[PDB]
């Protein structure tokens, strides 16, 4: 990833944002992800 | 959210509720970009046309909720607001340009399985995901439909809704309304004008418009539920605050704590 | 009409005292 904010002005989280505990961390996809991931035709 | 569905628990740990203290009232939605900062729509905080001018004390935020009403203890965490930072060049009089604001939680909030911050995009992620056709996601406890079968004000969900919407080309977004849209907002919905339906309605403001980068597997908040005419209106698209464009501002504020 | 400014989304809490008809429709 890439720390953009300053850990002390921003707060904790920056380095692990966007990763849900009940899915990503667990390698579990949610009901509708595929509908989104499949829409990213971009290379 | 209209045409959406029940969100699996912990589907959006960042989703937040902007709660008015007295009287208690669920105002808008919000996000968690950090344990000290909450992002939400500016008009949720300031809107003269409706005698709407809240301050740090008038309200607070509830994080990690699922139910639109009960107090899910041992899960959701309440937090008092320390300072509200609504974008200066916010324009509540004309087109609601730059609808955005930052919320500084008095005391940092503890993370968990149901509360985890969302990621702010970067020039690189935006350019590749924020394009016409690419679908994004939105979540909130807003109205399930634009209208009211009036003898029944029950169109408000019992649990956090979630709808997947695709982004619409700028020109179309422009044509869709007489209102003057800017490069500080983008719209999404369906033209297909049948296929699937769905949009955010009253009460989804501040709600995040997120996308999961197929590259690093993380969720990014491209927009903020701002405005729209009607809800799920054919030939009509929703409008969210372009988050990446106000990154600069966000940066400024956080770095100088306002 | 005499208008058009966008409809902000935080729900109508500010006027949840709204419109319909003086009752009569299916
Ligand atoms: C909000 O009220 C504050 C605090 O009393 C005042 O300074 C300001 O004029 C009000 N906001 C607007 C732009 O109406
Ligand atoms: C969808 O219907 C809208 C709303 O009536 C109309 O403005 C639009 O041109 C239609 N889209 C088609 C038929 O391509």
């Amino acid at each position: 990833f890439h720390t953009f904010f300053n850990e002390k002005t921003f707060g904790l989280g920056e380095a692990d944002c966007g990763l849900r505990p009940l899915f990503e961390k667990k390698s579990l996809k949610d009901t509708t992800e595929k509908e989104l991931l499949d829409s990213y035709i971009d290379g | 959210i209209v045409e959406g569905w029940d969100a699996e628990k912990g589907i959006a740990p960042w989703q937040v509720m902007l709660f008015r203290k007295s009287p208690q009232e669920l105002l808008c939605g919000a996000s968690l970009i950090s344990d000290r900062w909450v992002l939400t729509a500016a008009h949720c905080i300031l809107y003269p046309p409706w005698d709407k001018n809240f301050t740090e004390n008038d309200l607070l935020v509830r994080i990690g909720k699922h139910s639109r009403t009960r107090y899910e203890r041992n899960v959701e965490k309440i937090s008092m607001l320390e300072k509200i930072y609504v974008h200066p060049r916010y324009n509540w009089r004309e087109n609601l340009d730059r609808d955005i604001a930052l919320l500084k939680l008095k005391k940092p909030v503890p993370f968990s399985d149901y509360i985890h911050p969302v990621c702010l995009p970067d020039k690189q992620t935006v350019t590749s995901l924020l394009r016409a056709g690419y679908k994004g996601r939105v979540t909130g406890w807003g109205n399930l439909r634009e209208t009211w079968t009036t003898n029944i004000n029950e169109i408000q969900p019992s649990v956090l809704q979630v709808v997947n919407l695709p982004i619409v080309e700028r020109p179309v977004c422009k044509a869709s309304t007489r209102i003057r849209i800017t490069d500080n907002m983008f719209c999404a919905g369906f033209k297909v004008n049948d296929t699937k339906r769905g949009d955010a309605c009253e009460g989804d403001a501040g709600g995040p418009f997120v996308m999961k980068s197929p590259f690093n597997n993380r969720w990014y908040q491209m927009g903020i539920v701002s405005w729209g005419e009607g809800c799920d209106r054919k030939g009509k698209y929703g409008f969210y605050t372009h988050v990446f464009r106000l990154k600069r501002w966000i940066q400024k504020v956080i770095d100088q704590f306002g | 009409k005499s208008s058009d400014k966008p409809n902000p989304r935080g729900y109508p809490g500010k006027f949840c005292a709204n419109d319909s008809d003086t009752l009569e429709l299916p």
